[PDB]
């Protein structure tokens, strides 16, 4: 998403410090400004920050939709400083309670792909091959076509 | 147990919440003002009523949804 | 379904409490009926370990429990586990609250009054039922083989009873109620097992004894035959494997249990077998429904399950009838839950809607009003 | 699988449901002030007399008696509900502490920042106390 | 003391190294536990999913085995009544 | 020339220290092999048998459907023959 | 951190003191527990000498020290020296005062009551804490598995016991509490090898042949295999550095010091090893759990960091266990620490909160509170 302008703004002294740090040992001359992201993971890694690198490669792999592969300050240093949990408030439980006992037009304690493809018309979002196996991945933990609250809860947990 | 202490706290409410009955002894205007907010009363106690049945409703369903739980745990 | 209102058909029993809706084929959970407190100390801290565990869930964790039975011979001997138990029936395993839902239980023939009562104060009491009704436990096993007629042996877990009926009228000077059942089978082979070195005393190995009961004992065509044969060979001897290890082998101790039913003299019981009071339970009657009688014995209940009882007990009553009356053996394979699919039918016609108990009637008259018409 | 687009697309389906939500509790809200009107009709006092007013006085006192009755048997019945509701959440926190209380601990709060001072302490200590003249 | 501040200076450098080895070994053992836990997880489901199916098919073999001899048994009555 | 020597046999203990890390990892690791593949060898046989017990379980029910069946109409002979 | 207060979860062991706050991962301060005054005499004047070098100072100037610890086989025998091994754990170790932090101490299972009743009354008179809980060494470490079963064998520096548990309920009449442990280990090392020529006799040697012990000692899978190798081949004999020169060159003795585990007639101990002392742990449990202690037994411990002894474990059992039950023995690489993490892991809980002894209750009831409900 687009929150890198209030993201760059918005970083406070106990990850700015280290954030300085790293661009203390990223930039020392001849460089373009650009600050590649291959050597800023490795930078993370030797300041000791302890997030999810596997996710962030990947990111590079595909992220950035022109394919430079030299990632600007956006996103890759949203992902160095991904170290900081700045999450969406976790919503609130009671919603999301509300929300799926809405969704349970089955009134069988769970919502399937039928009642998730009936929301996605009603919204009109495009059509994804990853949807199934995303219901499989999520809510049905026990593979036996439940899902309770839980599921639903950590789907989208503090997602922005 | 449990078939008379009801019926006796359902008394003690029907005791203190049906005021004095006495109606004739006043003008038109008084006894209508209080049949109408007495009207409204039943009204207002009447909508809170059905909406904690259907909350009573979602809440049997999410103690369904809890037990589903409890059985998933065994 | 939807609107009107179904009634629940609960079965207490004694050792599997049998529930379920009136109108369906089987019943919707069957359960032992045990209550079983922890035993040990418990030393994990938030483990939320609870102080009762009723029902199916102490058939699990029976290895650290003192599992005991509320239910002793059809009496009812601990009226608060009765209570746990008919609580957790009602709202576990079928989750439907008794304010909304008539109830018909059953109870054996002969049994005390006082438990009667009780039973019924308790159901509009606490659980607080709209209506309630109490069967006799043999006219509902007579209701689901579709006859009208005959003699049913309900040989239960806890008690064995004998009902003959004919056209519907039943003929109460002729009730054989025997406390010979599935209880005293278990404790007479955990008994004849320890003759081989076999040693179960816990309350907990009660239950694997029954397992083993269950599925190896079968009753003999004819006894000394049997008991020559497996002291010659060994071609009964068949093996089963303990809840750890250690394989067991089971050797005329097969056909040894279940023939204390037919010499109640084994386990020092004074009276004839399940063979011959059924016989004396015929004799009582008229003479002229006799052959009727005989034509259409019926079996029910668990412990008449047992392979080869059917053909034990044709032999045994054609060895004391009359060689002209013909001697048929009534044996569905639905004999465990005949009674309550009996219920079900029961309480599915429309001109049993009026016998229920109502609650205003029993508000009136007090508990006893079950001895009264309401039957 | 992306990145950007599932985040996306999550953040408009949850603001959507909730709109949805908003919603549909406005028609249930709705629906429940027409079940009102049905239920409880309202009376319209325009020429009006003592007759009425007396008819009202009565029928109000018997419908006000039984509904206290039925609101009476609903709330003991959400009384029921909401003691089931605190068993279950008892249980669920039991389940979950089971599950994920040996997961949830402080992993090193100062033992992975205490790391080279003791080496230091021991080597500073021995040139120290060596250091006498 | 100019040898001495030679091999100091060596001996330094190859502390460096030593620490650098030393972290590279401390990741690798960090990824491998993780792949361990994941794999023995599989096992435990695995195993009991393997005695879930072994034990459904015992009582389906015995019921079977009693069914059978019970038809068996009647059609000898069947043909005895005949 | 004495501070020198001080720092170079600091240097050394730290080399013996980090050598021993080194060893002490290379052992760890290799066992974590050797329980790695010896579960994922394992965890290959149980799953292979699992479904091999499943295939067996569906086919006795198809076997206990036939033998209910033939059952059913045995039953019905008997009862006219009755 | 802040406000709030935070638990000392201190853990004695015989060996080494185990101490660190509540809810982290590892202990803050790991030394050995020894105490050792000066035996010479001593010229140099104003050189600072103390009159008792404790913890992990005694192990660099072992030279001239006479090291004894002052817990022998879990019970305590020397109660000053121990009041100084806690008093300096607190103050400079961890540099926290104990008028404002809680305390777990632990304690192996069947020892003497009066050791625990003064530890107790240390606690609450000198170090004057708030309050203090005992608890058993070995349910700790079955909560650091994260379990809430099984049979955990905690083979320490003092003594080895054995305690089973199932579903949070302790065994009190299956724990198997046996003394060989890793010092009778480090002395029976001590005693063969002066069958090649190495004598070491003084206190201060005997941590050199620890030492030994624990970087070229291994458990053999099978023994009679290994003693013939080794008998035959030379590739087992490795070579280590003693703290002067002079490597030494350890044989056949390297997987015979361990081998006292299993065997414990090689110190002249009557009893069973540790392979067959949790069979019969085992076997003395109910029928009904022993599969769960089967497929559940945990090591913990520091002797049990032996590398090979969870495939030998696993060998013996299996020789011994009934063939179907599986076995598995659950290793975590975490071994040492495993007691301390479960203490860790216990004192962090909210459950938990309320069973500390507070010290009214101890001013109201004596030290013989620790026995009673809060245990
Ligand atoms: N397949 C079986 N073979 C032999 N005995 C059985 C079998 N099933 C149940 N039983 C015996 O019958 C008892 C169950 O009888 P049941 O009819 O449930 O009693 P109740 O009349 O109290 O419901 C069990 O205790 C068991 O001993
Ligand atoms: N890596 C190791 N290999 C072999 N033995 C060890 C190892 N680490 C410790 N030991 C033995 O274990 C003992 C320490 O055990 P420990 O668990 O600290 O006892 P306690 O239960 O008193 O804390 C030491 O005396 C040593 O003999
Ligand atoms: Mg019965
Ligand atoms: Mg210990």
């Amino acid at each position: 998403d687009d929150i890198y302008k209030a993201a760059v703004e918005q970083l406070t002294e106990e990850q700015k410090n280290e954030f300085k740090a790293a661009f203390d040992i990223f930039v020392l001359g001849a460089e373009d400004g650009c600050i590649s992201t291959k050597e800023l993971g490795k930078v993370m890694r030797m300041l000791g920050q302890n997030p999810t690198p596997e996710e962030l490669q990947e990111m590079i792999d595909e992220v950035d939709e022109d394919g430079s592969g030299t990632v600007d300050f956006d996103e890759f240093l949203v992902m160095m400083v991904r170290c900081m949990k700045d999450d969406s408030k976790g919503k609130s439980e009671e919603e999301l309670s509300d929300l799926f006992r809405m969704f349970d037009k089955n009134a069988d304690g769970y919502i399937d792909l039928e009642e998730l493809k009936i929301m996605l018309q009603a919204t009109g979002e495009t059509i994804t091959e990853d949807d199934i196996e995303e219901l499989m991945k999520d809510g049905d933990k026990n593979n036996d076509g439940r899902i309770d609250y839980d599921e639903f809860l950590e789907f989208m947990k503090g997602v922005e | 147990g449990k078939r008379q202490t009801e019926r006796e706290k359902k008394k003690k409410i029907l005791a203190e919440r049906r005021k004095v009955l006495a109606i004739d002894h006043l003008n038109e205007d008084q006894l209508r003002e209080k049949a109408k907010e007495l009207w409204q009363s039943i009204y207002n106690l009447e909508a809170e009523k059905f909406d904690l049945q259907e909350k009573f409703k979602q809440q049997k369903y999410e103690i369904n949804v809890l037990r589903n739980r409890i059985n998933d745990n065994q | 379904d939807d609107e009107e209102t179904t009634a629940l058909v609960c079965d207490n029993g004694s050792g599997l409490v049998k529930a379920g809706f009136a109108g369906d084929d089987a019943p919707r959970a069957v359960f032992p009926s045990i209550v079983g407190r922890p035993r040990h100390q418990g030393v994990m801290v938030g483990m939320g370990q609870k102080d009762s565990y009723v029902g199916d869930e102490a058939q699990s964790k029976r290895g650290i429990l003192t599992l005991k039975y509320p239910i002793e011979h059809g009496i009812i001997t601990n009226w608060d586990d009765m209570e746990k138990i008919w609580h957790h029936t009602f709202y576990n395993e079928l989750r439907v609250a008794p304010e909304e839902h008539p109830t018909l239980l059953t109870e054996a023939p002969l049994n005390p009054k006082a438990n009667r009562e009780k039973m019924t104060q308790i159901m509009f009491e606490t659980f607080n039922v709209p209506a309630m009704y109490v069967a006799i436990q043999a006219v509902l096993s007579l209701y689901a083989s579709g006859r009208t007629t005959g003699i049913v042996l309900d040989s239960g877990d806890g008690v064995t009873h004998n009902v003959p009926i004919y056209e519907g009228y039943a003929l109460p000077h002729a009730i054989m109620r025997l406390d010979l059942a599935g209880r005293d089978l278990t404790d007479y082979l955990m008994k004849i097992l320890t003759e081989r070195g076999y040693s179960f005393v816990t309350t907990a190995e009660r239950e694997i004894v029954r397992d083993i009961k269950e599925k190896l004992c079968y009753v003999a065509l004819d006894f000394e035959n049997e008991m020559a044969t497996a002291a010659s060979s060994s071609s009964l001897e068949k093996s089963y494997e303990l809840p750890d290890g250690q394989v067991i082998t089971i050797g005329n101790e097969r056909f040894r249990c279940p023939e204390t039913l037919f010499q109640p003299s084994f386990i020092g019981m004074e009276s004839a077998g399940i063979h011959e009071t059924t016989y004396n339970s015929i004799m009582k009657c008229d003479i002229d429904i006799r052959k009727d009688l005989y034509a259409n014995n019926v079996l029910s209940g668990g412990t008449t399950m047992y392979p080869g009882i059917a053909d034990r007990m044709q032999k045994e009553i054609t060895a004391l009838a009359p060689s002209t009356m013909k001697i048929k053996i009534i044996a569905p394979p639905e004999r465990k839950y005949s009674v309550w699919i009996g219920g079900s039918i029961l309480a599915s016609l429309s001109t049993f809607q009026q016998m229920w108990i109502s609650k205003q009637e029993y508000d009136e008259a007090g508990p006893s009003i079950v001895h009264r018409k309401c039957f | 699988i992306s990145a950007s687009r599932k985040l996306q697309l999550k953040t408009l389906m949850l603001q959507i449901a909730k709109q949805e939500l908003e919603r549909e509790a406005e028609e249930r809200r709705g629906e429940k002030g027409r079940a009102l009107s049905t239920r409880c009709q309202p009376l319209e006092l325009a020429g009006l007399s003592f007759a009425e007013l007396q008819d009202l006085c009565r029928q109000l006192h018997a419908r006000v008696d039984k509904v206290d009755e039925e609101r009476y048997d609903v709330e003991a019945k959400v009384t029921k509900n909401i003691t089931e509701i605190a068993d279950l959440n008892q249980k669920i926190f039991d389940l979950r502490g089971k599950f994920k209380r040996p997961t949830l601990r402080r992993v090193r709060i100062s033992a992975d920042a205490m790391m080279q001072a003791l080496l230091g302490a021991r080597a500073k200590e021995t040139l120290d106390l060596r250091a006498h003249l | 003391a100019q040898k001495d501040e030679e091999k100091m200076e060596i001996q330094e450098i190859q502390l460096k190294e030593a620490k650098h080895i030393a972290e590279d070994a401390d990741r690798k053992y960090e990824e491998v536990a993780r792949k361990l836990v994941i794999i023995e997880s599989d096992l435990e489901r695995a195993e009991e999913r393997a005695e879930l199916s072994e034990g459904k098919c015992a009582e389906l073999e015995e019921e079977l085995k009693t069914v059978t001899n019970n038809l068996k048994s009647l059609e000898a009555q069947a043909e005895k009544y005949s």
